[PDB]
């Protein structure tokens, strides 16, 4: 069958080593990031309320 | 130390410039990743762990 | 070769992130304790001494000249001219409050501390050398060309000095 | 021409790490005495940034450690790293002792004895470091430990006057044990080297036993990433028992302040040891428990002696397995008897654990491999 | 040879093993340690640094520094005076010496905050227990008189008068002060200072089991890779006669 | 030294095997290893259980029976 | 069936010193090396038994350095013989560097490279162990060399804050110097082992420059023996250099507790930098002497690659020779300098110096030996 | 915990003041130097320290 949109992608980034570590990179740069931001915001999300930086209005800007 | 010189050498550094100019850049950006290098952070409209 | 590629690059994007963690944390426990922490740009004591006198409140464990300097002292500055210093430098640009000082007491060389109330300007008398300085501690003989470094301060709380 | 073959230290590496022959039918229990390895350089920079603020005074340590746990950023992980860390090392350590002791690789005379020596030296360091932490155990542990060498008739009571530097625990003893336990470690890391170096010269062992000389494989493409993954593994099992486990592994009664006058409830040595202190309890005379206790670690060198059944290992031998079982089973006794505040059944307890600790291997275990070789004209 | 009584656990909110300490009932508990909390026992390990992120900002953590003053050190001359109260300094100095306390409580010294939900077997919960354990004596049993007996206390008879009471310390929260409440306060915030990285480790090692989840599969991926060559195999034996 | 290139006799012994690419790496990896995972257990769960199971008796034996001997005390030191 | 040759355990040092053939001529100079390696293990043994006693925050420092000098059983004698033993082992030291750059050993590659790194880890362990005493000059001196990583326009200032632990020099930073010292030197054991790793198989060499490939000599008789008398002479420069004048080579001249404000009159390490501290000196701007600093020393690896020389030893070729013994008196106009505070007629003389040093290696003697290439008609 | 005793052997010469700032107030700003390393911790020597009080 025609190839898969992976199976190019072989021919691209990844068949080539120093753009294989380059995607490596970039990849690290997203994934630091997004995980990074998505483990914020869940453990934010999870236990509610014990969090104080919700509670800081009791005592921010008057 | 001339042995350098050489016809081949200078189609061969031709050749071998791609693989390894890569490699500085993918070297270059991910040691800015590694020290988390500041002004061009600023400049990517993503990843921006500031607030 | 794309799919098994494709997790060979996976696992190495999660490994040099986790890299990039761990390492930091190692790099994070030299670099800083909180004690020290706390010890950084903190020392809320402005006009702790009576005008004229120059004392030495302690930061980065080095200690620090700070003096409510008189006005007359800032006339002291005044006086001088400008281009008979080696390094043109009147007072009111070197501080904030020209009644108010901090100094170093490193020099450029061997890094030795002039003696407070001592000096013919003045201000301060330095042994290791025989340079001489006004109120502003202001440079004037040589070796070193440079005044005797000021490090940016603010008074957060006005009586609350907190150089940094 | 050769890139490995060139650089003769390079030739040492692929002689070694880089493609030594090894058999392929290794399982997990060979991945974990490089496990040790790895557990081991992982111990040394922890307790190198540790050792970034430590103190080893009688007075101002204490109060460093709580600059540790408190003011340095992260440091605390560094800290239960080092501890819990250490402690995954035993554990590692012991699953290894018993690997090489089940499936015979104690055959491997010279480098067996390497690893008792390197056995006891870790027995020391890991004794020293829990010493100077400087708290409750650290101080009523570290001296009752020590008397026991004054069991001696006439030398050992002197010698405890030797380490202490003086009357008692002091910052004279907590120094040389803060200085012994740094130095023990490097020389740890030389005996693994020689080691090894021992084990490249005969072969490793195989999980069979019998030998596969004739299906020795590449270490590099396949073993590597094996104990990569097994490395990754234990580094699951160590933070998921510090960053949600961080204290239970230890004693807490450190975390008071040692006195010389305030005397704690019932002082449990920590866990490692927990089975040679019930050792202390199995005999009157302190002088015997002390011949014991040292005996307990020296009996291993007998068995390669006292080996006679035909395996090389024990998997194919589930009766001399059994015995086996019932010596692990023994030592999980000597444990738990050991974790225990002193008592009466608890002594016949560990009585009798303690004769049949050294019987399976003094009596059952040449002997029925005697029988066991009678069944089958062996 | 008599047993210490062995308190019974109890589920606390930060027992759960995704479960954080909320800066709430810290606060509290610490507004219980600003006065009531005084008689002293210790906290001087811990200064009024860890407060400021917890529930305080700086100058408010400064604010909450000044409320008592230790001494400043001798200067140029000028020996021993009181700074106002940075959040540098640190908790108040118990007593000039612990000896004091030992002749201001029968020669048993009160200790530290610091360590006794970590050193203490059966932990912050027992503190919570003993605070709320003083039953009264069964007949035949002796006491000191300066002694209050409970049993979690180990010798039975503890020296400390029960400083907690119905409505201790009203809060400047406004939030009732039921002797069970202010204590689960005291021990919340007790738990706070015995270990002051707790809430931020959890989220670093929740985020750890994720990325040991994501790595432990994957990594299993490519020993299987390298080694199906091998499990693969087949082999055969053809003898030249 | 021992390395490969001179060690044991062997002959006509044959290998076939394939490039890690060409397969997939999961040839029926559950359904394969279940009964296997299954069998090594009923084989060795016979020479492994009792001394665990032994231990276990004897530590509550112990623990419950000296608890007995513990906070049964005062009816056992009469009045 | 050799004890020696067949059993692995030793069969390294049947490589080694058992029985290396070695060159028939061999002066004293080639016995300084393992003169020196003799000076490292008592460097070791020393500085262990002085941590035995030794600890230091900020508080318990100087104190207990003077625990060490009167307080501690032969402390005096210790840290007397340990102070002496730098200079000395440096004594060992840079003659065998000397000796280097003569003979031409620096034929053989790696053991070169090699070497030099162990020059400056020993460089930065000995300015680390400085530290220790925390006399004024371990104070002023650690401020200075510290604020040498400066040069850096970024990332120095802050490599130096973080060396430091914070901003300021403290405990802290101590106590990092303390145990960087006190773990650096077993690396620089490591390294000097895989030294002489690289020279086994290369064989050795020879004062004449010709390889004795055809008269080389068994070690054991011979170059052993040379090796214990060379130890009882070092070992007599050296109890006569501290036992009667412990401050003489010695010089830290600041028992003086280190304080902020406290600033010696000479904030100068001893002679074995000053030389090289001297060249800060002679260039302006701290920057070209910090980049001296290092290349200065770092040019050493460049040495064998513009060697111009058809032959080994420098003893056939005079004029470089002249133009080396000239160099001689660079480095101990150097170290003259470098007791001699800043001043003009020594800033004539110090860019003078720089210069000498420059053109006397950098240019001059392959020059001359192609002057003499000419000459021999090479 | 304040008291006097008359204090063994073992002890050390006394503080000449409570407080360093005493000394720095008796010759004020400029406290008196440890003596019994003094003479080592000056550049000369015996002769160097002698000559210091000779003249
Ligand atoms: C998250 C995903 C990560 C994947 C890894 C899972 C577990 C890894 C593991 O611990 O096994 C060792 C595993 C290597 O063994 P293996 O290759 O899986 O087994 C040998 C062959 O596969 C041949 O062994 P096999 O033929 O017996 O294979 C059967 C079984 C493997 O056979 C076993 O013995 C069971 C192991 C898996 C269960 C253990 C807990 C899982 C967590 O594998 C399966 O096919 C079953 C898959 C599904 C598991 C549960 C099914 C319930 C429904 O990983 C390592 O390389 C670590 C080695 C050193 C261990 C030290 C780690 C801590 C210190
Ligand atoms: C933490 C403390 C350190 C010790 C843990 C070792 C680290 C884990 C590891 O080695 O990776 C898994 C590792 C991967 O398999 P492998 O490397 O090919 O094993 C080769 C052994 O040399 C060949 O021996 P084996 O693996 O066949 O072990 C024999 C075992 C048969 O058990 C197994 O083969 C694996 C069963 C464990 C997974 C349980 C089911 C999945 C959940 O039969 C028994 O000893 C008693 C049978 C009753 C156990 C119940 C098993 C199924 C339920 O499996 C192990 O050898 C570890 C022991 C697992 C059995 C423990 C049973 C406890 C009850
Ligand atoms: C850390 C810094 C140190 C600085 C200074 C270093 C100094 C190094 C000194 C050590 C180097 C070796 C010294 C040189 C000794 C010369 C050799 C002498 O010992 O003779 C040897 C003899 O050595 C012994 O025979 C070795 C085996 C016997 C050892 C028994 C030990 C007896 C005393 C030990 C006392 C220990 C008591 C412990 C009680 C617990 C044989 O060698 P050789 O030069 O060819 O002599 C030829 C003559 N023959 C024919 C007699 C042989
Ligand atoms: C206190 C807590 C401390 C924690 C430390 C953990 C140590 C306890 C180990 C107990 C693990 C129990 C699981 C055993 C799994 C099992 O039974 O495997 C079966 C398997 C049989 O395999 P085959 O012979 O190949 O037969 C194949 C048949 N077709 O048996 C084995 O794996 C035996 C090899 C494993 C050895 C490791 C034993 C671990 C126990 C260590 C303690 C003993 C060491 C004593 C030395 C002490 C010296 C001071
Ligand atoms: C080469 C291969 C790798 C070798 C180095 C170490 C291998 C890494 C294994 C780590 C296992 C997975 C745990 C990762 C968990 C994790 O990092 O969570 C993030 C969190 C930090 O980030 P956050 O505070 O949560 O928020 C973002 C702040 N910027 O990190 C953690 O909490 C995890 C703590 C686990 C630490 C394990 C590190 C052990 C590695 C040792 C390497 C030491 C070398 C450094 C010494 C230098 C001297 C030359
Ligand atoms: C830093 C230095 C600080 C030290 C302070 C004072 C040191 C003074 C050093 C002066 C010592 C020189 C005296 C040497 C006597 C001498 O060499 O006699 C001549 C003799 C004749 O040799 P042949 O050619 O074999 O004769 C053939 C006949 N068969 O020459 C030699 O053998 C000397 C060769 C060995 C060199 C040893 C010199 C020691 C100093 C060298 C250090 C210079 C390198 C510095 C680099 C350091 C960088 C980190
Ligand atoms: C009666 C004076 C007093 C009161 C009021 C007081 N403390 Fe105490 N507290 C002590 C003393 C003294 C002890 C231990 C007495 C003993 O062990 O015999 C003690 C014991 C304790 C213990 C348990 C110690 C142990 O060994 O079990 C806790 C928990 C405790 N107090 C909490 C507090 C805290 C926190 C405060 C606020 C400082 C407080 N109580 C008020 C002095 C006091
Ligand atoms: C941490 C220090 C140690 C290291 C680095 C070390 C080397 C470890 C490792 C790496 C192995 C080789 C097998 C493998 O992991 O793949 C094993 C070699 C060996 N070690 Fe040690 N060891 C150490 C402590 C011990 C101890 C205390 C003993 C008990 C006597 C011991 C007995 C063996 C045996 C028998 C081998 C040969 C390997 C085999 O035949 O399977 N080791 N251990
Ligand atoms: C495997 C061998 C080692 C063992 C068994 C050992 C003992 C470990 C363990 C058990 C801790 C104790 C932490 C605690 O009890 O709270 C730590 C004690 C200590 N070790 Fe080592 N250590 C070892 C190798 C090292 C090395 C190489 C260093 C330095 C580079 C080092 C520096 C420390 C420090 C500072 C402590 C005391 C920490 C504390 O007070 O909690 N250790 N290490
Ligand atoms: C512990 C430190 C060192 C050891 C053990 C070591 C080995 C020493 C000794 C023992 C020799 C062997 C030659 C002989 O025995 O006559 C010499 C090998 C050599 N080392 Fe190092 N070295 C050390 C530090 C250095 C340094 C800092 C340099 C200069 C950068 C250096 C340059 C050489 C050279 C050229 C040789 C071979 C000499 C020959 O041809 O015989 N060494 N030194
Ligand atoms: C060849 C390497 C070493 C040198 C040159 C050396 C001398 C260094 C430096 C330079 C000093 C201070 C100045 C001096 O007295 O010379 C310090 C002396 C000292 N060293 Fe070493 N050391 C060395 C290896 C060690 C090691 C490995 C330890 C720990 C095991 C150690 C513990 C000390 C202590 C406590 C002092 C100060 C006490 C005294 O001698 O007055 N040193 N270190
Ligand atoms: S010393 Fe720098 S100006 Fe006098």
């Amino acid at each position: 069958a025609a190839p898969t949109l992976t199976a190019r992608l072989y021919s691209l980034l990844f068949r080539r080593t120093s753009t294989f570590a380059l995607t490596i990179a970039v990849g690290a740069l997203f994934f630091e990031r997004a995980f990074d931001q998505g483990a914020d915001a869940i453990y934010e999300h999870i236990n509610q309320g014990k969090l104080w930086k919700h509670i800081k209005h009791k005592y921010e800007n008057k | 130390l001339s042995r350098f010189l050489g016809p081949r050498y200078r189609e061969l550094a031709r050749n071998w410039i791609p693989t390894a100019s890569m490699w500085g850049a993918v070297g270059a950006v991910g040691l800015v990743w590694a020290t988390d290098w500041r002004l061009i952070l600023d400049w990517v409209p993503y990843i921006n762990g500031k607030f | 070769k794309g799919f098994s590629y494709l997790i060979t690059a996976t696992t190495t994007v999660g490994v040099a992130y986790a890299a990039k963690n761990a390492v930091s944390q190692f790099v994070s426990s030299m670099s800083a304790s909180a004690d020290v922490l706390a010890m950084s740009k903190i020392e809320i004591k402005l006009s702790d001494i009576p005008e004229g006198k120059n004392m030495a409140f302690k930061w980065r464990g080095k200690p620090l000249f700070v003096r409510h300097r008189t006005k007359k002292e800032i006339d002291q500055e005044a006086a001088v001219e400008v281009s008979q210093l080696r390094d043109p430098q009147h007072d009111l640009e070197r501080v904030k409050k020209p009644e108010w000082v901090i100094l170093i007491g490193v020099c450029t060389h061997l890094g030795c501390v002039p003696i407070a109330n001592a000096g013919d300007f003045g201000g301060y008398y330095c042994p290791c050398h025989g340079s001489h300085y006004d109120a502003s501690g202001r440079i004037r003989k040589g070796p070193a060309p440079l005044n005797l470094e000021v490090p940016t301060y603010e008074f957060t709380s006005d009586d609350l000095v907190i150089v940094g | 021409t050769n890139i490995r073959k060139s650089h003769p230290l390079m030739k040492i590496i692929n002689n070694a790490f880089i493609d030594l022959p090894a058999p392929s039918n290794i399982s997990s229990w060979w991945n974990f005495g490089s496990l040790l390895g790895i557990c081991l350089i992982l111990q040394i920079l922890t307790g190198l940034f540790l050792a970034m603020h430590y103190t080893s005074d009688t007075t101002t340590a204490f109060s460093s450690v709580t600059h540790i746990c408190r003011d340095v950023n992260y440091g605390w992980v560094i800290r239960y790293l080092h501890a819990n860390g250490a402690s995954m090392f035993f554990i590692c350590l012991f699953i290894h002792v018993g690997r090489g002791l089940y499936y015979g690789s104690y055959m491997f005379l010279e480098t067996w004895n390497i690893g008792v020596v390197l056995l006891f030296t870790v027995m020391a360091t890991a004794f020293m470091g829990y010493v100077l932490p400087w708290g409750q155990m650290s101080f009523w542990g570290a001296t009752v430990i020590t008397n026991l060498l004054s069991a001696i008739p006439y030398i050992g009571t002197d010698l405890v006057e030797w380490i202490w530097g003086g009357f008692s625990v002091d910052k004279a003893t907590l120094t040389r044990f803060f200085a012994f336990h740094f130095i023990l470690p490097f020389i740890i890391t030389a005996l693994a080297a020689v080691h090894l170096l021992f084990l490249h010269e005969t072969g490793s062992n195989n999980p069979t036993g019998i030998s596969s000389d004739m299906d020795k494989i590449p270490f590099h493409p396949y073993y590597t990433i094996k104990d990569i993954l097994g490395a990754l593994f234990m580094m699951l099992i160590l933070l998921i028992l510090v960053l949600f486990s961080p204290d239970l592994l230890g004693d807490p009664d450190n975390y008071t302040p040692a006195n010389p006058l305030n005397t704690p409830p019932h002082i449990k040595p920590e866990w490692y040891f927990l089975f040679a202190y019930a050792i202390l309890r199995s005999i009157p005379n302190k002088l015997g428990g002390v011949l014991a206790l040292v005996a307990s670690i020296l009996i291993l060198i007998l068995m390669p002696m006292l080996h006679t059944s035909k395996q090389r290992s024990m998997m194919f031998r589930p009766l001399s397995q059994c015995l086996f079982w019932m010596l692990v089973a023994d030592l999980i006794t000597l444990t738990w008897i050991g974790g225990q505040p002193v008592e009466h059944p608890f002594i016949i307890i560990g009585q009798l654990a303690s004769i049949l600790y050294f019987l399976i291997i003094l009596v059952l275990m040449p002997i029925t491999s005697i029988i066991e070789n009678n069944l089958l004209k062996w | 040879t008599d047993l210490e009584l062995h308190a019974p656990s109890y589920p606390w909110s930060h027992r759960g093993l995704l479960s954080s300490l909320d800066h709430t009932s810290i606060r509290r508990g610490f507004q219980v340690y600003k006065q009531v909390c005084s008689s002293c026992h210790s906290m001087d390990y811990v200064a009024y640094r860890h407060l400021v992120g917890v529930c305080y900002t700086e100058e408010e953590a400064k604010a909450l520094a000044e409320e008592v003053e230790v001494q400043d050190g001798p200067n140029e001359d000028g020996e021993m005076f009181m700074r106002p109260g940075k959040l540098s300094d640190y908790f108040p100095k118990p007593y000039p010496n612990p000896e004091a306390a030992r002749a201001a409580n029968n020669g048993a010294l009160p200790p530290d905050l610091s360590y006794i939900v970590r050193a203490r077997h059966g932990g912050e919960d027992y503190v919570f227990s003993l605070l709320t354990g003083y039953c009264e004596p069964p007949t035949g049993v002796s006491l000191r008189e300066g002694l209050y007996f409970n049993p979690y206390f180990p010798g039975q008879a503890i020296a400390m008068a029960p400083p907690i009471y119905n409505e201790v310390l009203e809060f400047d929260d406004g939030t009732p002060a039921t002797m069970s409440q202010v204590a689960k306060d005291v021990c919340t915030f007790l738990r706070w200072a015995s270990e002051p990285e707790h809430d931020h480790r959890k989220r670093m090692g929740l985020k750890m089991l994720m990325m040991m989840g994501l790595l432990l599969p994957l990594v299993y991926a490519m020993k299987r890779h390298k080694w199906s060559v091998l499990k693969s195999r087949k082999l055969a034996y053809r003898p030249p006669k | 030294g021992r390395e490969f290139g001179h060690l044991t006799r062997m002959r006509h012994v044959i290998t076939y095997s394939l490039s890690p690419f060409e397969q997939r790496a999961f040839p029926h990896y559950f359904t394969k290893g279940i009964p296997n995972v299954l069998r090594r257990t009923r084989a060795c769960i016979l020479r492994v259980a009792p001394p665990f199971v032994v231990f276990y008796l004897v530590y509550t034996w112990g623990t419950q029976e000296f608890e007995k001997s513990k906070r049964k005390n005062p009816a056992a030191y009469e009045n």
